């Protein structure tokens, strides 16, 4: 049944649950033949298997549910029949994932903006208290970030060091997720634990794009850390010459 | 609750449903069916009169076809026939498997031309989904008699 | 070719337990 | 798995008898025929072949049912319009199993003499491609007028010569027509329409754009633009001749001709010499925008630019329900991360070896209400320790879908002074009765701003598209629906103009729902005013249908909104 539901074998699938295969066979692993047919967007074979009695529930090793399944693949029609069928959407695996941040690890826009309208928590935390905005700016997906934004997400969510989702993008070199989060109101001091700024972390990361943006939107290269150390201090430590050269052609 | 538009007529879209199929050629056999009463039920029904194959033949009150004969007309007919056909709906490549399916269709039409009023749709449609029975059935059904369709 | 799906390793490549399971939450500490 | 027959029940009268085709056969129109020893040869009938997407040994194979009703049997498709950030859904027939799609599809291949080869689907779709984007070019004729049908009518048109042709403001219908004519075929196809798409570069990755100081356009635009949109048709397939790894969607790409199918894996790779086509769709979805200003004693002066994204929202019909789908991480690695790094690295270094205080930033609404209001923000800032004399030129401009400019709408010029280092918003407001003319029909707006500063020779500009939003026509319909009952839609339309709605028509279609169309006369809605109007239609075809409905004034035209429907068949009785 698992194979069948692997390659969405409809024939065969129905024999075997017609001679008493069982729907909810829950191996080691703890994927199911619904968890499967959900990973693979089989929309016949999750609807075959939820009418045989399939659990909507059923968490594998890593606690992850069918929704979490489909929402990682972005899977909309699938995630949609488990929604109605009476999916959690607030389930999470062993990291604190919910299905709307795998859907935003994956730049799944429609999947997020179908969790969204099946009232699915817009600033959910991990365990390292990553909201899917976090995630978003992780990833580089700005149109994730967009939906996010206009739906309402906090622009300065902190995560366990205090990161925001600026600080994310900035240093990933995401410059879209920039210029999304800062005209969506996202602080442009905002600092972590250690004191670090977007523009510290940009120039410790080197990224010239991030770094000119954030001078020319008027961003003071003159801030300190923990230790005093400013964004020029980052670029020579790292030696981004070209980094510290507009840093240096600027106020710093 | 408030507004039922008036039909336009507009012919600037009627080209985008022309096909470019040419129809085969086939001969036709046509069935004339009256709106007729039986003794047995009192019950409405659409009854075989009259059949084209080769000839016109008429169905007698025996249940015996009569004599093939050519298809004369009266001169009220084609008279009456042109008056109606000037006016007439007509649905042409109408996609419908089904009587019911082309009765509604030909009965939103007639709405939309104004042909019928929407009160005269559900006594329409009753009639012509009505049993369509042959000449085989006019013995064991007692017989059958004209009959008129009235609004009740 | 055409038969290597009959086999077990091969299949449990293609049913990709790895697709199920929550790989890790990467943080890549910018301190070191 | 070849050409076969067997008998499966016989009386002494009959043969019951199965017949197989072989998974890689020839498609069109076939004759059976059945010799008898002692006997001349005797024709059973005709039957028509196609391609097998449900066959695993096809090539066409889709592993999806649900992908296989989307991509094949759905007739009723979904074409996305307007701009990245106001993106419009119009209802599309394909139309694909009308009666005479199937021969009209099979009488244009024919045109390609080498029939052996029918039986390879990339092939026939490079075939069909080539030819219909010929057709395109010889039909689609110079600039209702605007008023579709689905690609059925259009490919009457542009096969026969009869019927409403095509104009060059929706010549973007050659997606639709060849995703009509491949799912007719039995080849999956999509519409797939990228908002702004680099268009004309011959794969040069550099596009160079040219305003006054007004910051308005004066030419009719270069060969190489940034069109608003751009659609094109993917077809799903194996690629047997190209190195393994390249199943499954691949872009039609026609060539001003020839045509080419490339998989959408190459472009996302940048593996230019796959396939010819490569390297112009890779720049059509990679290319960087070049602003230069064009002053009047003739100096062609290089501009500070905000950065224009290509490729941007890639967008096609969700599977299994009317809600859009985002496909541009199949096309792009996210912008700034390390695999877009690399693939732009390595294009670059193919094709080398083959071969400032002032900063603006520009505010807008996605889109502008019909005769409607806007507000617009620029932000200027001053990096240098004098304070600065500015001139700030605000444009705008109507453009077409492809990039060409249509009319010169608006233009406002700010004389100001900023402090030293010191931020300054200044908020403009964009009305349409600001304008010094109507917009074209299904032109989008061009609103550019311009920052220039004493004797400095750079210039700060910006530039956003802008869609024009029309008042919404709501559907009410039941979501489900008995055939054979009589089944009441009701719609709704604010008028949020200035001015009173006349001439008004209302239109509705649907295929299993209405037998063509149906046009009505509804009163004249004044403004903020709305007009509710009903409509009585049995559904007489089970399944999911949709009600398309029209609606024409003297103020717009071919304002169109659908509304999905199941219909059921009705309950069992005696």
């Amino acid at each position: 049944l698992h194979i069948a539901a692997h390659y969405e074998n409809l024939n065969v699938a129905q024999l075997l649950l017609n001679r008493g295969a069982s729907v909810n066979f829950t191996p080691q692993n703890g994927i199911t033949p619904l968890h499967i047919a959900s990973r693979r967007g089989n929309v016949i074979m999750v609807r075959l298997l939820l009418d045989r009695g399939a659990q909507i529930e059923t968490k594998t090793k890593d606690e992850l549910t069918p929704l979490h399944c489909a929402a990682r693949n972005g899977h909309v029609r699938i995630s949609e029949i488990l929604l109605d069928h009476g999916a959690p959407i607030q389930a999470k695996t062993k990291n604190g994932l919910s299905p709307i941040h795998m859907a935003a690890q994956g730049d799944h826009l429609d999947c997020v903006r179908l969790l969204l309208q099946y009232d699915a928590e817009i600033d959910d935390i991990t365990l390292d208290h990553l909201t899917p905005l976090h995630v978003a700016a992780h990833c580089g997906h700005h149109r994730v970030a967009k939906v996010l934004l206009d739906k309402g997400a906090k622009p300065n969510s902190r995560a366990l060091n205090g990161f925001t989702p600026l600080h994310i993008a900035c240093k990933k070199n995401h410059v879209r997720v920039m210029e999304l989060l800062l005209k969506t109101g996202a602080s442009i001091d905002a600092v972590t634990e250690s004191g670090l700024t977007p523009l510290h972390v940009a120039s410790f990361m080197g990224h010239l794009p991030i770094v000119k943006n954030l001078l020319q939107r008027g961003a003071s290269p003159n801030v300190s850390n923990v230790k005093v150390e400013t964004p020029l201090h980052m670029a020579a430590r790292a030696g981004h010459t070209e980094v510290a050269k507009y840093l240096l052609q600027n106020k710093a | 609750q408030m507004e039922e538009p008036a039909a336009h007529d507009t012919e600037a879209t009627a080209t985008d449903y022309h096909t470019t199929s040419h129809p085969g050629t086939h001969k036709v056999y046509v069935e004339l069916q009256e709106l007729v009463m039986d003794e047995k039920n009192q019950e409405l029904r659409w009854m075989e009169a009259a059949r084209w194959v080769q000839l016109e033949e008429n169905l007698g009150e025996n249940g015996a076809w009569g004599r093939p004969h050519l298809s004369h007309l009266t001169f009220w007919s084609l008279l009456e026939l042109r008056r109606v056909f000037t006016k007439g709906t007509v649905l042409l490549d109408l996609q419908e498997t089904s009587l019911a399916g082309v009765a509604n269709q030909l009965l939103d039409r007639f709405i939309f031309e104004d042909q019928i009023r929407p009160q005269d749709r559900e006594e329409l449609l009753r009639a012509l989904l009505l049993k369509h029975s042959h000449a085989g059935e006019l013995e064991a059904l007692g017989g059958v008699k004209p009959a008129v369709l009235t609004r009740s | 070719e055409e038969l290597q799906d009959d086999y077990e390793d091969m299949m449990e490549e293609n049913l990709e337990q790895e697709e199920y399971e929550d790989p890790d939450i990467p943080e890549s500490q910018m301190e070191e | 798995k070849w050409w076969s027959a067997v008998v499966e029940e016989r009386d002494a009268q009959s043969w019951t008898i199965s017949v197989t085709t072989p998974a890689d056969a020839v498609i069109g129109h076939y004759s059976l025929l059945l010799q008898v020893s002692g006997r001349k040869q005797l024709l059973l009938g005709q039957f028509t072949l196609l391609f097998n997407p449900w066959n695993r040994e096809d090539a066409v194979f889709l592993k999806n049912e649900a992908q296989r009703m989307e991509y094949l049997l759905n007739q009723n498709g979904l074409i996305y319009l307007g701009t990245a950030d106001c993106i419009q859904a119009e209802s599309w027939d394909f139309g694909q199993f009308e009666g005479d799609v199937i021969d009209l599809s099979l009488r244009l291949l024919s045109k390609d003499k080498q029939v052996e080869k029918w039986s390879q689907p990339v092939h026939v779709a490079r075939v069909l491609g080539a030819l219909l984007h010929f057709l395109k070019e010889q039909r689609v004729l110079p600039t209702l007028l605007n008023k579709r049908r689905g690609s059925v009518p259009i490919l009457r048109q542009w096969l026969t010569g009869r019927g409403r042709p095509v104009y060059d403001g929706q010549a973007w219908v050659l997606a639709a027509v060849a995703c009509t004519v491949l799912r007719c075929l039995g080849i999956p196809a999509r519409v797939v329409t990228t908002f702004a798409s680099a268009q004309g570069t011959g794969g040069r990755l550099l596009i160079d754009e040219y305003y006054n100081e007004e910051g308005l356009q004066n030419g009719e635009g270069q060969r190489g633009r940034i069109w608003i949109f751009q659609t094109s048709t993917e077809c799903w397939m194996t690629r047997p001749a190209l190195p393994q790894g390249y199943d499954g969607w691949q872009i039609l790409h026609p060539s001003a001709g020839s045509c080419d199918l490339v998989p959408v894996r190459a472009v996302k790779e940048g593996t230019l010499g796959l396939t010819p086509a490569v390297s112009d769709l890779f720049a059509a979805i990679n290319a960087s925008c070049v602003v230069w200003k064009c002053c009047e004693d003739g100096t062609l002066e290089l501009t500070d630019s905000n950065t224009k994204y290509v490729g941007n929202n890639i967008s096609t019909k969700g599977v299994g329900s009317d809600r859009c789908e985002d496909i541009t991480q199949n096309y792009k690695y996210p912008e700034g991360s390390l695999q877009e790094k690399e693939v732009l690295e390595r294009v670059e270094k193919e094709k080398m070896e083959r071969e400032s205080p002032l900063y603006l930033l520009l505010k807008a609404p996605s889109s502008l209400p019909l005769r409607g209001d806007a507000q617009i923000s620029v932000t200027l800032v001053n990096h240098s320790e004098q304070e600065k004399a500015v001139q700030l030129a605000i444009g705008v401009q109507a453009v077409h879908y492809n990039g060409v400019l249509a009319a010169k709408l608006w233009r406002k010029k700010l004389h100001l002074t900023l402090s030293a280092n010191l931020e300054k918003i200044i908020t403009i407001g964009l009305f349409f009765s600001n304008f010094e003319r109507n917009p074209p029909e299904n032109t989008f707006l061009r609103l550019t701003a311009m920052a220039t500063h004493s004797e400095s020779n750079l210039s700060c500009f910006a530039q956003e598209d802008i869609a024009i939003c029309r008042p919404h026509l709501a559907i009410k319909m039941p979501e489900k629906a008995e055939q054979y009952q009589p089944l009441t839609a009701s719609v709704s339309l604010q008028n949020s103009l200035d001015a009173p709605m006349e001439d008004c028509v209302i239109s509705i279609l649907g295929r299993g729902l209405i037998h063509r169309e149906r046009s009505y006369r509804f009163r004249s809605v004044w403004p903020e005013n709305t007009m509710c109007a009903k409509f009585q239609f049995t559904p007489t075809h089970v399944g999911l249908q949709r009600l398309t409905v029209e609606v024409d004034c003297n103020m717009f035209q071919n304002l169109t909104n659908y509304k999905s429907v199941t219909v059921v068949a009705p309950e069992l009785s005696a």
